[PDB]
RNA sequence: AGCUUAUCACCCCGGAAUUGGUUUAUCCGGAGAUGGGGUCUUAUGGCUGGAAGAGGCCAGCACUGCUGGCUCCGGUGCGCUUGUGACGGCCGUGAAAAUCCACAGGAAGGAAUAGUUUUCAUGCCAGGUCGUACUGGGUCUCCAAG
């Protein structure tokens, strides 16, 4: 997660930017931005929390 | 104690002793506005000799004796006095420009 | 008297070697009764008491006590 | 240490800038610290489950490669769930992954 | 007419900086998601330089001239605007909004402000600003 | 001794009067209320240590103490004593000192085989003398159950 308003997922070994998602349309907005992201520890769900 | 009188300095409280019987047991203001200073423990004056300065003093100018309300007032008053003194000096210079 | 939940602090206090004796107090309580126990040592400034609920923890603490420290029961 | 005392068991102060984050290893007995100076350090740490012995923590290696930008360094770092690999993130708009 | 500018001088009223002169580096009357209220970025001096005399040695003179600055967002309510002004383009960018709220970005800005203030005070100008307002 | 805990009071946004808030008692608000968000004064209560090993209430034997249980969970004021917090006014603006604490202040001192500061925590030593028995219509005084 970065301040560009886009969350990117990279493979651990290949390193390819397999998937992306945009959270804030105003990437340059200084009022707020992506603060933190965390994967759900529980398996079989694949839930990514994006703050 | 040896004092049997009801003087307010010798008042007594009732405490239930663990033995089941009842026994007799002996029991910061602002310098400008007079209001109690916030953040300062209301302990006995003699007990402050061991408390850390952090509890006794707040992190502010005049913190240990002012509530920060009159501090602002006196700062503003000093600034206004300085500005008027500058203005008074300007007036003096203007007057001297003619004499 | 003072109460501390730091097991290693209590062990260090016992390990000081400058304490003549220690005492372990057995207690009973319920929430399903349990055998609550307490560990107490004598300090220079104040008495230190440790609260222990699990029997295994009490046994481990007793084992950890150096042999040079006497443990009077109750 | 949750059993030693309220104060830290040991105090470490070596980074040239603010320590942004330190993360324990989920499985292996290792942990690493992240700081704004762009340098990552990894420390081995043994944690006795029940033995009445203090933990043994020692430094292992100084990791370099991050670029300090705007007085900032490794914003975040996470260890692999099962391997001795450490992911890293920095202000240089380039995340990194570290491997033995 | 507005009287708040990047060069305007103000005095902090509260926050341990009561009666401390500060320079308004960047007015932010419109606010932001953080600090929505009307506010401006300011920089100031926490420890005023001590008096210097010829009798003092070279080592003592350097210590006396040492100044410890401070930078933080403060409300207009606790700011006392002053007619005087000082140069601000030297460090306006360094003390920008993104500098605050995240170390160690504050340390470099504080060091830059300290260097600028030391250069401007010692063998410089604006002695009035680098003076202790005795209130 | 360790956690938790404040009516009042203070700070920020907000700008009321189409007049709102509220005490038993009616005073307050453009000199900033209703409303929303934060601060601490911690008296006093809640939990733990001291502490059940104490006291008390029972039970058996010795025949001179030991050996075994309970010592729990609540409700309540037209009853009474006391403390605390903000109030209503009266008119006499309202004892001193010792001791302790608080701040404007920036002279003084601070470095490379141990630079300064010790209001943080622990460890160490010491604190004399005087009275302490009883009693207490003809001196004073502290508690007053149903």
């Amino acid at each position: 997660g970065s301040d560009d308003g886009t969350v990117r997922v990279w493979e651990i070994l290949t390193g390819r930017e397999v998937y992306r998602t945009t959270l804030i349309d105003d990437e340059e907005n200084p009022d707020y931005h992506i603060e933190c992201i965390e994967w759900n520890p529980d398996a079989n769900n694949g839930i990514l929390a994006v703050a | 104690r040896r004092n049997p009188y009801n003087t307010r300095s010798n008042k007594i409280k009732v405490v239930k002793t663990p033995g089941g019987i009842l026994r007799a047991q002996h029991v910061p203001k602002c310098g400008d506005c007079g209001s109690a200073l916030q953040g300062i423990s209301t302990l006995r004056p003699r007990q402050y000799a061991t408390v850390s300065k952090t509890h006794k003093t707040v992190s502010r100018a005049y913190g240990g004796s002012r509530c920060a309300n009159c501090v602002k007032e006196r700062i503003i008053r000093a600034f206004l006095i300085e500005e008027q003194k500058i203005v008074k000096k300007v007036v003096k210079e203007q007057t001297e420009a003619a004499k | 008297a003072r109460e501390i939940t730091d097991i290693k602090q209590f062990l260090e206090l016992t390990r000081r070697a400058d304490v003549k004796t220690a005492t372990v107090k057995i207690n009973k309580k319920l929430n399903k009764p349990f055998r609550q126990t307490k560990f107490k040592v004598r300090g220079s400034s104040s008495l230190y008491t440790l609260v222990i609920n699990d029997a295994g923890k009490a046994k481990k603490l007793i084992q950890s006590l150096p042999p040079t420290l006497k443990v009077n029961r109750l | 240490d949750l059993d030693l005392a309220s104060t830290p068991y040991k105090t470490l102060r070596y980074h040239e800038k603010a320590v942004r984050s330190v993360n324990f290893h989920k499985k292996l007995p290792l942990f690493s610290s992240a700081a704004d100076d762009g340098t990552i350090h990894v420390f081995h740490a043994t944690v006795y489950d029940d033995m009445m012995k203090n933990p043994m923590i020692v430094p292992l290696k100084k990791l370099t490669g991050h670029k300090v930008i705007n007085s900032l360094g490794v914003l975040d770092a996470i260890w692999h769930p099962r391997e001795a690999w450490l992911f890293s993130a920095g202000a240089d708009n380039t995340a990194r992954l570290w491997t033995t | 007419a507005k009287f708040l500018k990047a060069g305007k001088v103000a005095v902090v009223v509260r926050g341990r900086y009561a009666g401390k002169k500060v320079v308004i580096v960047k007015p932010h009357d419109e606010g932001s998601k953080s600090h929505p209220f009307g506010h401006a970025l300011v920089a100031g001096i926490e420890r005023y330089p001590l008096k210097v005399t010829k009798k003092h040695g070279a080592k003592k003179v350097a210590k006396r001239t040492k100044i410890k600055p401070f930078i933080k967002v403060v409300n207009y309510n606790h700011l006392l605007p002053t007619r005087y002004t000082l140069d601000v383009e030297a460090f306006k960018s360094v003390v920008s909004t993104e500098t605050f709220e995240q170390p160690s970005q504050r340390e470099e800005a504080k060091k830059v402000v300290k260097k600028a203030f030391e250069e401007r005070h010692q063998a410089g100008k604006n002695q009035w600003f680098f003076s202790k307002l005795r209130f």
